[PDB]
């Protein structure tokens, strides 16, 4: 089974700044998505093929990396943004790291 | 800098200029021709004709001297019944669509005129090269 | 637009069996598969199985087999062809097995996996 | 009116049966560029 | 009439760095001859603009790569790839397309 | 004996072979070219797509200098901002395909540099026949 890591569990910060989020695979070679859910909400999609955006998201949302490093790096915070990031490869879900205001 | 969108015109772009700046772009309307269930057949029946009315006008053009030259003199002279325009002002003074009007009787004479000048021209090209 | 509408919230007894509609509506039904994902707290997300309901053909996780079932309800009509719904009966309940479930639905994006779920449903939360 | 009772019947029931229409397909106009063919 | 903004409207670089600036048109600018008709020009405060790249994505005869052109229809950018000590000075978009020719508002590069 | 299959091959034969040999035989890929209720539309809108693409690319070639000629120098030059390749390697180095890779940008930019070649070079040759 693949599984997922996630690196900074708790990543709090202040509005206006940049935040990176880094999760490690166990297989190299393969996509790589990125789902945000905020508090009590239906989640959303950011990122397909590590790379891409879904319809309707700001160009500050940016995500990179391959082989068994993805980054998703977050320039410009807003006060939406502070919710938790969900990594997922071909089923399997990280256990997400949470944005917390300073 | 160099290279603007003055002078450098477009389909019928020299449409009321003077025959001899008509002359200068030729190949802006040459090159504009032939490219750019029932409706289907609308698409057929308009790219069949499109074809068909250029290979016409390339097969008239074939049969003189004029494969694909597209700018060729003659041999056969101007007999002024036709026109009896001078020379120097239908260059500078009229303009192509007026010359249309001012010819139109007189066409069928000239192609089949041309014809018989080129296929005379052509055996006597063999005439020459059979006896050497 | 693409919208999947859920069922509402259930109370349900250690023992029993849910069933939990989805119903599609916005694009053809026919073409396009629908998964199901259950969201527990304290372990993440968890995916549960996909069913491309062209013929209806299903597959599940390992450790959900026998007690999951999905089916689904086409649009035999020509009036209106997009519409459908999906299921899930997912059977043999658990305390441990309280939990939101969510339908999803891939996006029509070509350079695109299965995986990769655009729309979503509203969410179903299940108590037991 | 079919000519007590009031029994009425469809105006083009007379010399014309008629379909439907679908109402998956829209009557609203939508721009059509018309364009020439080449030459 | 046609406007051409730039973005941004001034920009402190490094040298070294890759910069770019940004010009939009009101239209796309691609005619049937076979060229895009988008220059861009340099300009030093008290001396008359020259030419730099026209017909984009193609050097001229006497400018390096550090000037790259690239773009699509109605979005064009001029990348500056390495950065001099010359480099410095107003960069103007301007459309040879159509009549009249409009330019940019100008785009400022200073030294830090 | 005289006559053998080796060396003359089929369609697409030198398709991976170097251009100096490619273009030792450039007829075979020529002359396959052209000729080789509603399944008959289906044969229509075969067979004049195939004869609109077959004279789109006999106009292009009809407008420069090279009516039929099949092999035809030109007059502008080389600008090295094209290719930057040495001469003595492209006959005889890459091949075909590797070359349509490395040319493909700058395309439309050498199709209308030879329409404008051609009338320069059309007009000016009428010029000199005009004043003898
Ligand atoms: C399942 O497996 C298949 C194949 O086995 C994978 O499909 C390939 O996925 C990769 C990466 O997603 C694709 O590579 C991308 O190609 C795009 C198009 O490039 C075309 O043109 C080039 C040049 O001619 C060809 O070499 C290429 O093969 C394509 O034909 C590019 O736009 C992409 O670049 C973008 O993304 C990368 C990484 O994010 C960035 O670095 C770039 O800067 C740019 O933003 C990328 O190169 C590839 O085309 C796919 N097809 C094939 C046939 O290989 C699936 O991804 C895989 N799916 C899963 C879920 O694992
Ligand atoms: C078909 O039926 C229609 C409906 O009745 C006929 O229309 C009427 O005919 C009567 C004849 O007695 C007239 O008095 C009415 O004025 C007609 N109605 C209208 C609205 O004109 C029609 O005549 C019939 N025949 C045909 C050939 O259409
Ligand atoms: C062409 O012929 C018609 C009658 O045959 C005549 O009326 C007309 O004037 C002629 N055209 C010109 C340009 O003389
Ligand atoms: C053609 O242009 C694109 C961008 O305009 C460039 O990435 C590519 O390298 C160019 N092709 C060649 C062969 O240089």
């Amino acid at each position: 089974e693949i599984v997922l890591t996630q690196s900074p569990g708790i990543l709090s910060l202040s509005p206006g700044e940049t935040a990176t989020l880094f999760c490690k695979a166990s297989q190299g070679g393969n996509a790589m998505t990125w789902y945000q859910k905020r508090r009590g909400q239906v989640p959303r999609l950011l990122i397909y093929d590590t790379s891409r955006r879904a319809s309707g998201v700001p160009d500050r949302f940016v995500g990179s990396g391959s082989g068994t490093d993805f980054f998703l790096t977050i320039n410009k915070l807003d006060r939406e943004d502070f919710a938790v990031y969900y990594c997922q490869q071909f089923e399997f879900f990280g256990l997400g790291s949470e944005l917390e205001v300073h | 800098a160099v290279g603007i969108g003055a002078v450098f015109l477009g389909f019928l772009g020299a449409a009321g200029s003077t025959m001899g700046a008509a002359s200068m772009t030729l190949t802006v309307q040459a090159r504009n021709l032939l490219s750019g269930t029932v409706w289907g057949i609308k698409q057929l029946q308009a790219r069949v004709l499109a074809v068909e009315r250029y290979l016409r006008d390339q097969q008239l053009l074939g049969i003189w001297g004029c494969s694909g030259k597209l700018i060729c003199c003659t041999n056969v002279p101007w007999n002024s019944s036709w026109s009896n325009r001078n020379l120097s002002e239908i260059w500078d003074n009229m303009t192509w669509l007026q010359w249309d009007k001012e010819i139109s009787n007189y066409t069928q004479i000239i192609y089949g005129l041309l014809e018989e000048s080129q296929n005379q021209q052509e055996k006597n090209e063999q005439d020459l090269l059979a006896l050497d | 637009q693409v919208q999947l509408v859920q069922s509402g919230a259930v109370i349900k007894t250690p023992g029993s069996s849910v069933k939990i509609s989805c119903r599609a509506s916005g694009y053809n039904f026919r073409d396009y598969s629908i998964h199901w994902v259950r969201l527990i707290p304290d372990k993440g997300f968890e995916w549960i199985g996909w069913i491309k309901p062209l013929w209806g053909a299903v597959s599940y996780a390992r450790q959900l087999q026998g007690r999951v079932s999905m089916t689904r309800q086409l649009s035999q009509d020509p009036d209106d062809p997009d519409w459908g719904v999906a299921y899930m009966e997912f059977s043999g309940l658990t305390p441990a097995d309280t939990a939101e479930y969510f339908c999803v639905r891939r996006g029509s994006c070509d350079y695109c996996g299965d995986f990769p779920w655009q729309y979503w449903g509203q969410g179903t939360v299940v108590v037991v | 009116q079919i000519n007590s009772n009031k029994e009425y019947r469809l105006i083009n029931c007379n010399t014309s049966a008629c379909t439907q229409a679908c109402p998956k397909v829209s009557f609203e106009p939508i721009p059509i560029h018309y364009c020439a063919p080449a030459g | 009439d046609i406007v051409m903004t730039q973005t941004p409207l001034s920009l402190s670089v490094t040298p070294g760095e890759p910069a770019s600036i940004s010009c939009r048109s009101s239209q796309s600018l691609l005619h049937s001859n076979g060229h895009t008709y988008v220059h861009w020009y340099l300009q030093k405060a008290g001396q008359s603009p020259q030419l730099l790249i026209y017909e984009v994505s193609n050097r001229a005869s006497g400018v390096p790569d550090r000037f790259s052109g690239s773009g699509s229809g109605t979005d064009f950018t001029l990348k500056i790839s390495r950065v001099e000590a010359e480099d410095v000075g107003v960069y103007y978009c301007e459309q040879t397309l159509q009549i009249p020719f409009t330019f940019g508002g100008g785009t400022k590069v200073e030294i830090k």
